[PDB]
């Protein structure tokens, strides 16, 4: 074996649905991933080319 | 009939539209309605 | 006539698709009216029925 142990995650990340999320389940019925960057990539930051 | 049922806030208004309702949905005066009696008047799932 | 003018309104109370509703008319197609009204009632306090 050319190594004995490797490195990884303790824990699982975590997908909580907090307050856009939560609204547009109530609402609408979705939910996107990360509300958050597509606010940061919509209405914060638009033109800024990723 | 064209109408979703999900657990919206929905705003409190104060007005007198009880009135002559039970009577109206059923000759038609509403395109498009749901009457939810016994445990479908509930608040539904997420 | 008892009165010979009313006071009413000067201006359209306007409505814009602002930073909440951006993401999802771009997203999903579903502008809500007063989405900060929804976040009002469902996340911050939902115990306090209106």
């Amino acid at each position: 074996e050319a190594d004995n142990q490797i490195m990884g995650p303790s824990s699982y990340a975590s997908f909580v649905v907090r307050g856009e999320n939560l609204v547009t389940a109530v609402s609408y019925g979705r939910v996107m991933r990360t509300f958050e960057h597509f606010m940061a990539r919509i209405v914060d930051s638009p033109e800024k080319a990723g | 009939e064209g109408v979703e049922n999900r657990p919206f806030p929905y705003l409190t208004v104060d007005a007198d539209l009880l009135s002559n309702l039970r009577q109206s949905a059923a000759e038609g005066l509403f395109h498009s309605f749901d009457l939810l009696v016994g445990k479908d008047a509930r608040e539904a799932g997420i």
